[PDB]
RNA sequence: UGAAGACAUUGUCAGGUGGGGAGUU
């Protein structure tokens, strides 16, 4: 058993998009996360994974919904940052 | 089978009153929900707490009594022995109601209608409802000497 | 000093979620319009206020040594490890708690796993391998670890049976003295 | 036309830092 990271295994296009890939052995630019909104999105996923299985259908929906609102706020915040930087 | 049929009709009426928000019936409905929640399926028990939270959030958007009525019901739901033993399994956390009761204490002081007034939920005085919530948080029937000291303070 | 990337923040919070409940409270805004952030300085993660972080930028990176509270370090293989320097954070919002008696506090501070004879108070409905914070009878946090058995299964265990695996103890402060 | 208020905001020099952005060997 050996890690796929250790082997130089090409990345494959699937239902999950590969996106823009980065060359190996080069500067993969650090994308810092420091906003409260960006931290909230990551935190919601972590909490959802730890909680795991919930028997209630409504309680399961609410856990998914709070991640959706966290994503929406982060996207709105980053959009406003782009507009301010582009305009001013 | 007949119990299931009656439970279907009894609970359907309870929820349709909650959706339409009849002011003179919500106290009676919440007593029924607290009385008969342990007779229904487990997965619906967590839904009842979530439905209570939406009612409180709607009133957060008279109004003081309705939010206190739901908070009394939520604690009375968990004070049952069956629901208490299923706390961990069914993910029944009352942290939302404890926090909401905490942020409302300052506003309730300024309210002048606190005194304009065998039941456990349907009580005519908002001050009485406040005392029932406070007794649940600070003097629970179960685990009375394991309560977090910070919450008490 | 630089803030965390999105991969690193996920790793740090995953380890913290193993031990604490309300991680939203960690990064929630304060009264004076300030908040706590995460910073990396020589593969060590630091929990510190944003105002302190901004005014600590004047110090050159080769001249900075500590900042706020140190949660732990990222290992060479990319794996976050908590340190006892993070215990005050862990105890504030601990999910599962274990209390050890006087006969178990001293062995724990020397670096031994808790056994049944040491436990004086459990936390009911605690799964097998969960993160717990260890206290003594005076509610003084001694450290943290991972539980060996479930609470129900630990009750029927032998007195000389491991109930918690040690991961950090306050005696490590004597190490770096 | 009303409100706040000589405080903010903003601007100019001198610095500290800069694992981020641009360029060069």
């Amino acid at each position: 058993v050996y890690s796929e990271k250790e082997l130089g295994i090409p990345q494959l296009n699937t239902v999950t998009p590969v996106g823009v890939t980065k060359p190996k052995g080069k500067k993969k630019g650090k994308v810092f996360v420091d906003d409260r909104e960006s931290m909230n999105t990551i935190l919601a996923m972590v909490e959802a994974e730890k909680q795991g299985q919930i028997e209630s259908k409504i309680m399961r929906a609410r856990q998914l919904e709070e991640i959706r609102e966290a994503r929406r706020i982060e996207a709105e915040k980053k959009e406003a940052e782009r507009k301010a930087l582009l305009e001013n | 089978r007949i119990q299931s049929e009656i439970l279907k009709m009894v609970f359907a009426t309870y929820f349709r009153i909650l959706k339409a928000r009849v002011p003179h019936l919500m106290g009676a409905v919440l007593e029924g929900l607290a009385k008969y929640a342990h007779l229904i399926n487990q997965d619906f028990f967590g839904d009842l707490l979530e439905a209570l939270k939406d009612l409180i959030r709607d009133t957060d958007r008279d109004t003081s009594r309705e939010s206190l009525l739901c908070t009394v019901t939520a604690f009375a739901l968990l004070e049952g022995q069956d629901a208490h033993n299923a706390r961990s399994d069914l993910h029944l956390d009352l942290s939302f109601f404890i926090t909401n009761l905490y942020r409302s204490l300052l506003s309730l002081s300024l309210n002048p209608d606190l005194e304009l007034g065998n039941n456990k939920i349907n009580l005519q005085t908002t001050t009485v409802l406040l005392l029932r919530c406070l007794t649940s948080v600070l003097l629970p029937p179960w685990n009375i000497r394991s309560v977090p000291p910070i919450r008490l303070a | 000093m630089r803030p965390l990337t999105d991969q690193e923040m996920k790793i740090v919070l995953d380890k913290l979620a193993n031990y604490m409940t309300d991680l939203k409270s960690l990064i929630a805004p304060l009264e004076d319009g300030d908040r706590y952030v995460f910073r990396m300085q020589k593969d060590r993660v630091y929990y510190v206020k944003l105002s302190i972080a901004n005014i600590a930028t004047c110090v050159a990176r080769d001249k900075l040594l500590s900042l706020g509270t140190c949660l732990g370090k990222m290992t060479k293989s990319g794996k976050f490890r908590l340190h006892i320097t993070a215990l005050p954070i862990l105890a504030q919002n601990a999910r599962y708690k274990i209390w050890v008696k006087d006969n178990g506090a001293q062995p724990f501070l020397y670096g031994s796993n808790i056994v049944k004879a040491h436990v004086g108070r459990w936390t009911e409905d605690c799964p097998e391998h969960s993160g717990c914070v260890v206290y003594n009878m005076a509610d003084i946090p001694l450290g943290f670890g991972v539980t060996a058995r479930s609470t129900a299964e630990a009750r029927r265990l032998d007195p000389t049976g491991i109930v918690c695996f040690r991961q950090a103890d306050c005696g490590e402060y004597l190490r770096d003295e």
